[PDB]
């Protein structure tokens, strides 16, 4: 499916495009934003006049979004959610228009046997409430997560880069009656600038900071208490795609010595494909800022990558604005925001 | 007399115990030091070359210019006021950076030769044969000992290499251009490193300037790197009477690294290195260094950016502190390159008892 | 109200996430407290016997009591105070010793059935139907569960059987007799006891009363009976939302021990007892006792003996204080017999949205 269909009535997909290839847009959050407005643009101004022939367009300008950035994963997270939003309203609505049983929410063998209304208004409806889920996270996690930090523990800190994890941070570090020595990992080529932001943050916030560089994670390993990741997006069976650099090492170490790895993210954050291979999805960042000269430089092949993935085995807790959750269950609260054929576009 | 306390930015709460504060820029001193002495203890406050093998030499050579300079009194022998002048250097060095295990052994064997040479003999003859045997006594457990471990190695390196290295260890970028040059194998390296010290930067400039295949990564970016990758190489410090590896920084954690994803690692070492100081983490005794190091925004060493940070005094509650010296775990490496050939590092102490 | 604050020996530098001291002599007492409760308050107080299992059963027939009890008042209505004489109940049961998920989840229950039926219905006729459901309710999910467990654990226990049992749950005491009395096995059951509770020790009690051959087990010796043992059930209190089982005493050691030694753990639970609260040690939320316990020599509960201890306060800083529920681990305990027949303690909260 090309653009043809759509260039009067709508034109902003370009520059959402444009947004995507050349990085104008950052942060997730921001994407998911775009996304949203553009599904609004598309929602009031087209016609439709059937459905499944509507659903079917929408798929393909999801499938199209998908191959323009494939890093972007909130985007596409939120229009699948939109899809589900839809079809159960389409389900109820074939119900009527013909005019059952089920032992819970959703069945297996309903697949296996054979099975005009104001949908729009939920549609809008719908958009609304997901941009509404998108502003507060925080809010729904702070009462879950300001209850495993305690007196005389010392936590260690792989990436910073997350607005979500710091603002977690703060609130367990706003009560007078808690007390914690925070480590903070550097990460050299990616993470640096935004380390050293936290940092100044932490010491604003007058809490004890330590800032540590990459090779120093060993030595302090012994009081090491508890592990936070700052990740940009969760999967399926439970692997995580981190906010650039310093991530899987520390990890590592932490399983060696059984240190607890918490993950805080959010269910937008959340996708319902599998990350099958590490080196489709992970794109790598430029070899131009770890070292001068390029004639010399021809010789010296440097490798370095932006996004970092961390296998399933190591994270145990996923805490979001519901409640806390598994990595062996996690899934489940995929197929409760993404329906079972919104999965493949 | 010198100079004392003025320590610049925070104390910090935890790892308390070794000096990391001192003269930097002289102001006032003894009249009688010899400056060579000064010299070198300036460099080696200031460098960014050396690593655990050269130091050593370095101020076996300096010992060894001292004593061809040295000139008897005609009142008081020839040990009177030497030992006085010995323990102001070592003080001097101690205030600049800490004395190493290798520095400890040479220092001993020093103290062992003024003992077998009683104040009897004229100053000439003496001092003729002390060089001489110096020298030898350098050629001996230092150079042959190394060419050793480098044939060695010559010989347990395969066919089809591809290797990960770390550190300014001299033995390795010998090892590591042997290969490239009379060998002729199929090697790649690849290199780490590391930010108190350029170490991995100058050993890429090394097989640059040899002209070998190079791969260049950091300690972050480890996850990738190995998506065909074999051996992983390590420079070690001093070995202890545990028989824990006391190393530098990035070494540990490659370690684990490496035993995690299959392959073990092999660390290099001399046959003097060993001590009878018992200590079993980084929190007893470790080389501290000022946060001056920690300031320069990645890219070179000689930059000055007014970015975002540039204040460790007028920040309330601020602790930036950086570790030089590890304690690596036991188990983690297999071999070790010693000048009995090879042998495991739980043997600890076998050539200490032997000396 | 009754009593408040001032209570002996200190806050404590470690451990201190939950309030320690409550009534426990009855002294100015309010003219509205049902007899039952109390009774029950100072039972609580110094029990022995029950376990979780046992207490929520105790609980709502007290509660059964109550209702049949209470008559519907001329000017106030049916629901305008019983909540907040249940709220005062909960209140004095908090101050008397911590509670568990099965009881908020009774307490739940009560408040829903509240809620359904309407003030309008004849009051007689109300309370005829109200405790015959709950007589129903309690014979469902009580009784019928446990009679589900006993039968889950009759298909998957093998001919002449090892069980090696720790605590004081009903279930699996029950679980035992049916074995030795009613399917007619060879059962060798080593029941392991602490110091400050002999549950284990009344367990071996009431095994010997029907006639089964018992081990009597401690926590010093542990090692050398395992070193044979096959099966392995442990004393089930609450399941949490992440895996872990919020449980009493040493059960995490033998976890661990089993985890090391061959065969996996095996747990008994019922389908009401999960909650969707999470917590990953035992350091978030301690259920602690008094010091009191722990001060005579052993032997028997009452004694009454001079010797040696007994300070608390007169001698230079001496803390002396333990926990009564520790955590479980994740991987090690696999088996789960629930109300829905089947399923892991990884599968965490899967039939908390079945119910």
């Amino acid at each position: 499916h090309p653009n043809a269909a759509t260039s009067d009535v709508n034109v902003t997909i370009d520059t959402f495009v444009a947004k995507l290839k050349r990085r104008q847009v950052q942060g997730s959050y921001a994407i998911a934003l775009e996304t949203l407005q553009l599904l609004m643009r598309f929602i009031s101004a087209a016609r439709w006049n059937h459905v499944n022939d509507l659903i079917e367009q929408i798929r393909d300008l999801g499938n199209s979004l998908e191959k323009a950035h494939p890093t972007a994963f909130s985007c596409g997270n939120v229009i699948r959610r939109i899809l589900a939003v839809l079809r159960d309203e389409v389900e109820e609505d074939t119900m009527s228009t013909t005019v059952v049983a089920e032992p819970l929410i959703s069945s297996m063998f309903n697949l296996l046997q054979k099975p005009k209304t104001d949908y729009r208004q939920v549609a809008i409806q719908g958009i609304k409430d997901l941009i509404d889920e998108i502003k507060n996270i925080d809010e729904g996690i702070q009462q879950i997560a300001i209850d495993l930090i305690h007196d005389h523990e010392i936590l260690l800190t792989p990436t910073p880069d997350s607005k979500t994890v710091l603002k977690f941070l703060i609130t367990a570090r706003e009560r007078s009656n808690r007390t914690f020595t925070v480590l903070v990992t550097e990460g050299f080529p990616n993470n640096t600038k935004n380390a050293h932001e936290f940092a100044k943050k932490l010491a604003q916030h007058n809490i004890e900071t330590l800032v540590v560089p990459d090779s120093a994670v060993f030595a302090l390993m012994s009081r090491v208490g508890k592990v936070i990741i700052g990740t940009k997006a969760v999967f399926v069976n439970g692997g995580t795609i981190s906010s650039n650099s310093g991530v899987s090492s520390v990890c590592e170490c932490a399983r060696e010595f059984r240190t607890p790895v918490f993950a805080v993210a959010g269910l937008y954050k959340l996708s319902p494909l599998y990350p099958f291979d590490v080196e489709k999805f992970v794109e790598f960042g430029g070899s131009q800022r770890i070292l001068p000269r390029m004639d010399p430089r021809k010789r010296l092949d440097t490798v370095n990558q932006i996004t970092d993935y961390v296998p399933p085995e190591n994270i145990d807790i996923y805490i979001t604005n519901v409640g806390g959750f598994n990595p062996s269950f996690i899934y489940r609260i995929a197929w409760d925001n993404y329906k079972q054929i919104d999965v493949h576009l | 007399p010198g100079i004392s306390s003025v320590i610049p930015t925070v104390l910090e709460q935890s790892f308390d115990n070794s000096s990391l504060i001192s003269v930097k820029e002289l102001l006032l001193n003894k009249d009688l030091i010899h400056p060579s002495i000064l010299l070198l203890t300036s460099h080696l406050a200031h460098y960014k070359i050396v690593g655990s093998i050269p130091r050593c030499i370095a101020m076996l050579e300096v010992f060894q210019i001292v004593i061809k300079d040295y000139q008897t009194p005609k009142g008081t022998t020839l040990s009177r006021n030497l030992t006085s002048y010995l323990s102001h250097q070592i003080d001097l060095l101690k205030k600049a950076r800490p004395l190493s295990v290798t520095m400890g052994n040479a220092i001993r064997w020093l103290k062992q030769e003024i003992s077998l040479i009683d104040p009897s003999t004229p100053d000439k003859a003496a001092k003729k044969d002390l060089c001489e045997k110096i020298g030898q006594f350098a050629k001996e457990k230092i150079e042959l000992a190394d060419q050793l471990i480098i044939d060695n190695a010559s010989t347990q390196i395969e066919e089809s290499t591809t290797i990960v290295t770390y550190g300014s260890s001299k033995v390795l970028t010998e090892l590591l251009l042997h290969n490239a040059i009379s060998l002729k194998k199929n090697i790649k390296v690849i290199v780490v490193d590391s930010r108190p010290l350029f170490e991995g930067r100058k050993m890429a400039e090394t097989l640059r300037n040899a002209g070998v295949n190079v791969m260049y990564a950091l300690i972050t970016s480890l996850d990738t790197i190995f998506n065909d990758v074999d051996y992983v190489f390590l420079g070690a410090h001093s070995i202890l009477s545990n028989g824990f590896l006391y190393s530098r920084a990035g070494t540990a954690m490659l370690a684990m690294s490496a035993k995690r994803r299959n392959i073990p690692v092999l660390v290099c070492c001399e046959s003097l290195k060993f001590s009878q100081r018992v200590q079993l983490d980084s929190v007893t005794f470790n080389e501290l260094a000022d946060p001056n190091d920690l300031v320069n925004i990645d890219y070179e060493n000689p930059v000055e950016r007014r970015g975002n940070k540039g204040a460790l005094l007028n920040q309330f509650i601020k602790e930036r502190k950086f570790e030089k010296k590890k304690l690596a775990m036991e188990n983690k490496p297999k071999g070790n390159k010693i000048g009995g050939k090879k042998g495991s590092e739980g043997e600890s102490k076998d050539a200490s008892n032997e000396e």
